[PDB]
């Protein structure tokens, strides 16, 4: 889940869902793509060993 | 789009789509357009058959 807004004004621009984490569409001529590494954390369970 | 998608987003995306165009309807500053808005584009599930 994506929201965009302005840097200056804060002024909404856009939000948006994805599941191929490419926003695109949203601001015109350029096509945005970020890795699958951002806000995961990760852990081991011993007792179901997953 | 994409192949995650529902198909009331579909719905949502196409009506945002046509309404981008200036077909829609007129801000008569009533719930008017509100509700000719609502009904453009529809799609007909099991229980709303007539």
């Amino acid at each position: 889940t994506i929201k965009v807004t302005d840097a200056h004004t804060g002024k909404f621009i856009g939000s948006d869902s994805v599941n191929d984490s490419t926003l695109r569409g949203v601001i015109q001529g350029v096509d945005v793509k970020i890795d699958s590494d951002v806000g995961v954390s990760i852990s081991w369970n011993s007792t179901k060993k997953t | 789009l994409e192949g995650d998608d529902t198909v009331s987003e579909f719905e949502t995306k196409l009506s945002s789509a046509i309404l981008e165009l200036g077909m829609g309807a007129t801000a008569g500053t009533s719930d008017e357009a509100a509700t000719v808005n609502s009904n453009l584009v529809n799609y007909v599930s099991t229980g709303d058959v007539t």
